[PDB]
RNA sequence: GGGAGACUUGAGUGCAGAAGAGGAGAGUGGAAUUCCAUGUGUAGCGGUGAAAUGCGUAGAUAUAUGGAGGAACACCAGUGGCGAAGGCGGCUCUCUGGUCUGUAACUGACGCUGAGGCUCGAAAGCGUGGGGAGCAAACAGGAUUAGAUACCCUGGUAGUCCACGCCGUAAACGAUGAGUGCUAAGUGUUGGAGGGUUUCCGCCCUUCAGUGCUGCAGCAAACGCAUUAAGCACUCCGCCUGGGGA
């Protein structure tokens, strides 16, 4: 497997519980398409250094998950992260 | 790849001759074993050795130079080349610079000088010219 | 992947401990040269990976044509084994 | 794919077809057939309305569902299937309550896939959801212009429209055509793109193929008489000798519009194409 | 004196803008290893993580 | 040369490591340009050697907030890297080739070259369908001029972009075919390896593979090349035989 880490950018204004809803919606989407989410985190809520959709603030999480590199798992979350309207921006990296 | 190791030979005696390097080594075979031994009794070459190894074997050839520093051997030449065989009718037999000179020849009697050939009047295929 | 090579080099050995040997190379190169030529018809326009797939081609043709020269039976049976022509 | 016939006769020559792969079945569903009669661009007054039309081959016409509106189940795509009616295939979809019925079939679309529809749908080609839940930048079709009425927009063969965004009750959208105008936040649409997308570059070959498509012949106003055409008449060709080209109803055929200045529309279409 | 094999890290996590904002001079530009003083192996990994940081935010592109 | 053996140095495999704009696919980020919308605002703006065409009181340029869309990826960036060559520079992921260094477990000459063939091949160009911001053949106008079918200026279509398919040529150049061995040094730099230090960082020594520079021997008509030969040699291939006509 090849372990992904995934740092993805809540917009601030969502409540306490919708974003904790959020956090869980897109770790189930990570299990189940076959992904294992060693670590999951809100990492830290920033001014973001320039406007992003119109947001000077955010909230970053940061998820370590494992899938085997055929899995669909980083495409379904990429997918879903992009239409999703909580998420601003997400990055997806390879950790060695 | 390496053609002809008969020829690296030559030209590896030639390049230590130029630069008057003091001695030099070769890989070891039967063939250059014998050139390098009739250099010696001719008097070209200083002396030779053989190191025995697990590969092939080495020969190391110490040059020789005369009074002065000068090159006692003034050039090699390859003759029979494999693009190219040589070979010469015991009548045939050359002559490098009417014998100040010598061709390596290998025959049915083993590999000889030109003086020794045309002695027991057999050819053979003339491997290099020496003077 | 280093795990599909390890078992196809044990399938393939000569003998115990036989990393390198006709057999074992050709055999390892066809299982490559399979992957690669899907990987083209996935990617028709990636030509620089089709030029090593070639190479690997031409030296598991290399290899067939040394093994037959040396042992025709064990040519036979390895074109066999891995179904070449 | 497009299959190019050989030029075994002048006929045949240059004609090109689809190889029909897509297509899995030529048996439609009994239930969901219904009989057409071909009106021969004839209305009720038994006149020629619309010419170059009539004769061609018998059709028989496949109830389409463009109303997407049985959200409770999922359907499963069974077939995808030739239809004589319009450009782009359908694909037959069986509802997991038993319900059977034909929908469009998207670029991409393969039996097996279970489609969705309703507010909670997913975002996956097939699906149908009110323009609402339908993400900004997403390719759809079978849009439909009022509520309920059931999908009337971007249905051809290749086509497809993309959402621009939201306003009010309203969802920008840019057409087919490029024009982009409001359409009702409550309209409902399918993700995807119209199957098919070869259909425009079959070369039809030879005039009974048009025929065989219930297209009669098209002769030119330069070549009738003036009682018949207003380009009519002349001693040999003729230029068209007039202040521009028209119909043979006197309509100038070059570049007039003719959509209706005061239409309501207007306050919705956003920028206009064609 | 190369300031990341000083501290003897291999590994330069974008996250690290502490450490990313010591390599980037005033408007936000990249600066050069010579000026810099770091090797051409850690500059490579420099500018992929002050990239991968620009782009989320993390650092300005400008000013 | 043939036949029967043996061998591990060439060649390849295994094992352990290193670097990379290598390729392909799908996404995605910011600056900037242009256009569009809306404020402010008023008489210029733009441009040249100098001007004019042109845009602007139907409110331009500028300026502020946005929106659209296209193309290229500033800083990093470096005789730096990678690729057989053409060439490859935002970032991420997926697929994927090659190279390099150790090691000496494996095979045991399995190698080099390679007519004909096949594949790849800048830019322009061609076909089908898309896209089209900037740039810009053709073209329009203003200039310059004896003339100006140009250089200069204002615009501007194809094209440049994408997909697929043709084409198959370049000063496609190091104007230097490939392979192998051998023949002083000095000094940078990329990727490694080992050791002697050094608390680490780091400094020193050795070594491999690149990459530059300087420079003996040798070579050369000369200019120059010179361990990345155009030196000394061997193998195979392509090619030349006065200029024009061509
Ligand atoms: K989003
Ligand atoms: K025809
Ligand atoms: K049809
Ligand atoms: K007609
Ligand atoms: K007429
Ligand atoms: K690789
Ligand atoms: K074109
Ligand atoms: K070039
Ligand atoms: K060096
Ligand atoms: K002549
Ligand atoms: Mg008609
Ligand atoms: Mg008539
Ligand atoms: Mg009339
Ligand atoms: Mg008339
Ligand atoms: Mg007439
Ligand atoms: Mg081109
Ligand atoms: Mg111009
Ligand atoms: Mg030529
Ligand atoms: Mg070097």
């Amino acid at each position: 497997d090849t372990k992904y880490e995934i740092m993805y950018i809540i917009r601030p204004n969502i409540d306490e519980e919708a974003k904790t809803a959020l956090v869980e919606r897109f770790d189930t989407i990570l299990k189940d398409n076959g992904a294992e989410v060693i670590e999951s985190k809100d990492w830290e809520k920033r001014r973001l250094a320039y406007e992003m959709n119109g947001f000077r603030e955010g909230i970053y999480h940061i998820v370590n998950v494992t899938s085997p590199s055929t899995a669909g798992a980083i495409n379904e979350f990429d997918r879903l992260a992009k239409i999703n309207d909580d998420i601003i921006r997400h990055m997806i990296v390879k950790v060695e | 790849v390496m053609t002809d190791p008969i020829a690296d030979f030559l030209t590896r005696i030639r390049n230590a001759n130029m630069v008057k390097h003091e001695t030099l080594e070769v890989p070891a075979s039967k063939i250059k074993r014998d050139i390098a031994e009739i250099l010696k009794r001719e008097g070209f070459i200083r002396d030779v050795e053989y190191i025995e190894d697990d590969k092939q074997g080495v020969i190391r050839v110490f040059l020789k130079y005369g009074k002065n520093e000068e090159r006692v051997i003034t050039n090699l030449k390859r003759i029979s080349k494999p693009g190219l065989r040589a070979y010469v009718k015991a009548d045939e037999v050359p002559k490098v610079l009417n014998g100040l000179g010598i061709a390596i020849i290998s025959t049915s009697e083993g590999v000889i000088t030109d003086k020794e050939a045309r002695a027991k009047n057999i050819g053979g295929e003339v491997i290099a010219y020496v003077w | 992947s280093q795990e599909r090579k390890n078992e196809i080099i044990k399938e393939y050995a000569r003998h115990e401990g036989d990393t390198g040997s006709p057999e074992v190379q050709i055999a390892v190169l066809t299982e490559d040269i399979n992957q690669l030529n899907e990987h083209a018809r996935t990617h028709k326009k990636d030509h620089h990976s089709y030029r090593g797939l070639m190479k690997k081609i031409g030296h598991r043709r290399n290899l067939l044509a040394y093994l037959r020269k040396t042992d025709i039976q064990r040519y036979r049976e390895l074109i066999q084994r891995l179904g070449l022509r | 794919a497009i299959k190019k016939y050989k030029p075994t006769t002048n006929g045949r020559r240059n004609m090109t077809s689809s190889d029909f792969a897509e297509i899995t079945t030529s048996t439609p569903e009994k239930s969901l057939l219904q009989p057409l009669k071909n009106n021969a661009g004839r209305n009720n007054n038994g006149r020629i309305t619309v010419r170059h039309q009539g004769g061609g081959h018998k059709r028989q016409y496949r109830v389409i569902d463009f109303k997407r509106n049985k959200d409770n189940v999922a359907a499963v795509v069974k077939t995808i299937e030739y239809d004589p009616n319009r450009s782009a295939n359908i694909a037959l979809v069986h509802y997991e309550d038993g319900v059977k019925a034909y929908i469009l079939a998207p670029k991409g679309l393969e039996v097996g896939m279970r489609l969705v529809s309703g507010p909670e749908a997913d975002i996956k080609v097939g699906n149908a959801l009110p323009l609402e839940n339908i993400p900004v930048g997403t390719v759809i079709h079978n849009i439909e212009m009022k509520p309920g009425k059931g999908g009337q927009l971007i249905r051809s063969a290749g086509t497809s429209a993309q959402v621009l965004g939201k306003e009010g009750k309203y969802v920008l959208i840019r057409l087919n055509s490029g024009e982009v105008r409001m359409i009702l936040a409550t309209c409902r649409a399918t993700i995807g793109s119209v199957g098919n997308e070869q259909h425009e570059l079959i070369n039809i070959g030879k005039a009974g193929r048009s025929r065989w498509m219930r297209k009669r012949p098209t002769v030119r106003g330069s070549v009738m008489n003036p009682n018949d055409h207003p380009h009519g008449g002349g001693e040999g060709k003729t230029p068209i000798g007039r202040k521009a080209p028209v119909s043979p109803w006197g309509q100038p055929a070059i570049g007039y519009k003719t959509r209706n200045k005061k239409a309501k529309s207007d306050k919705l279409i956003v920028r206009r194409r064609t | 004196v190369d300031y990341i094999a000083a501290n003897h890290i291999e590994y330069i996590d974008y996250k690290d803008t502490e450490l990313l904002k010591r390599f980037i001079s005033e408007r936000g530009k990249i600066l050069p290893r010579r000026v810099t003083g770091t090797g051409a192996k850690n500059q490579r990994k420099l500018t992929i993580a002050i990239k991968r940081a620009r782009i989320m935010g993390l650092l300005p592109f400008v000013s």
